[PDB]
């Protein structure tokens, strides 16, 4: 509840 | 030795003029109010700012010649009044035989129509001058623009399947975020209806600017749904609970639209509608999936507004902006919008 913290893949190579 | 799209931009104009031909004046003269002065006025006023910044470099754009400018626009011109002369003749009221001032004399359809011109002819030379240079450059809102090109597609038979694919994007791309920005008309549109926004089952059944509008977003945002449902192939029931989400947000949280994508809410709304369902919590391994669309880019999730005052990822907008507005609506599925 709630928020889902992530780390978007260090992307586009 | 011509490409495909520039030969049949030839064929197109081939024996026509860059004047209106003597149909087009006749119908001129029959209105109690002839256009004609006042279309002249328009044309040469877009004429005169197009070769303005045409020949002259920014940053992005060098500028080029002015003889290509003048060739694009002598161009561009002879489309217009090719294509201006097949909408009216083809009016209802003209067949009808009445006046027909009143839908003449509307400077934003003249204005769109020729800017739409423009675009046809500089994307048949791949010009580097992408959309929306050439509405930017001629001060077209986006949110009355996108109007003419169902007219455009409409009225000439002789446009290629890409230039007709082109056009289509080109709204899209008004559709998804141009449209939206803080100093589009919509806003004002939507102020004069008292901050009501149509909600899908209304347009898809109104019928003003903004219903018309919503209409054609309505319909781009499930068609960009029913492909992303069709990754995890969910469930119809589901992609309806999802589809509620993002009309509540776009209803009941207009604000978060502005100077943002359609997709960002969308994707947004499918993480949050998936996590409280029993089909649960399938991740930004859609994201992976949304890739596949073509309006898809990286700046979608890879850069987006937060407050402004810098710009953050999709996962960033989401848990500092998204859920503090939505969270109360998603959480209560611990009705539902019908899918067109």
């Amino acid at each position: 509840s709630l928020l889902s913290f992530e780390k978007l893949d260090r992307a586009s190579p | 030795e011509f490409t495909q799209s520039v030969s049949r931009l030839q064929s197109i104009v081939a024996g026509l003029k860059n004047a209106p031909s003597d149909q087009l004046i006749n119908i001129f003269e029959s209105c109690v109010r002839n256009p004609v002065e006042n279309i002249m006025k328009i044309l040469k006023g877009i004429g005169e700012t197009f070769c303005q910044h045409y020949t002259q470099s920014t940053d992005e754009q060098p500028g080029s010649h002015i003889d290509f400018a003048v060739n694009r626009l002598k161009l561009a011109e002879i489309l217009y009044y090719k294509i201006l002369e097949t909408v009216m003749v083809q009016e209802t009221r003209r067949l009808h035989g009445m006046d027909m001032s009143v839908l003449l004399e509307q400077d934003i359809f003249h204005r769109s129509l020729m800017a739409c011109c423009l675009e046809i002819v500089l994307f048949a030379y791949s010009s580097p001058r992408t959309f929306p240079w050439i509405i930017e450059v001629l001060n077209l809102q986006p949110f009355y623009f996108y109007k003419v090109i169902e007219v455009v597609i409409r009225s000439e038979e002789g446009l290629s399947r890409d230039m007709v694919k082109h056009l289509n994007s080109i709204e899209e791309q008004i559709l998804e975020s141009l449209a939206w920005s803080h100093d589009s008309a919509l806003w004002e549109a939507l102020q004069v209806s008292a901050n009501k926004v149509p909600t899908c089952e209304e347009v898809i059944f109104r019928t003003g600017s903004l219903a018309l509008f919503y209409r054609k977003v309505y319909h781009l945002a499930s068609v960009r749904l029913r492909d992303l449902c069709l990754k995890l192939d969910v469930s119809n029931e589901l992609r309806r609970k999802i589809w509620t989400c993002f009309e509540f947000t776009l209803v009941h949280c207009p604000d978060l639209m502005k100077d943002r994508h359609l997709d960002q809410l969308l994707l947004c709304a499918f993480y949050i509608m998936a996590k409280v369902t029993k089909e649960e919590r399938t991740f930004q391994e859609i994201m992976k999936s949304y890739r596949n669309q073509p309006q898809a880019n990286s700046h979608v999730y890879r850069s987006v507004l937060l407050k402004s005052e810098e710009r953050g990822d999709l996962i960033k907008f989401y848990n500092t902006i998204y859920v503090g507005r939505v969270k109360s609506f998603a959480l209560k599925y611990d009705p539902l919008s019908p899918f067109p």
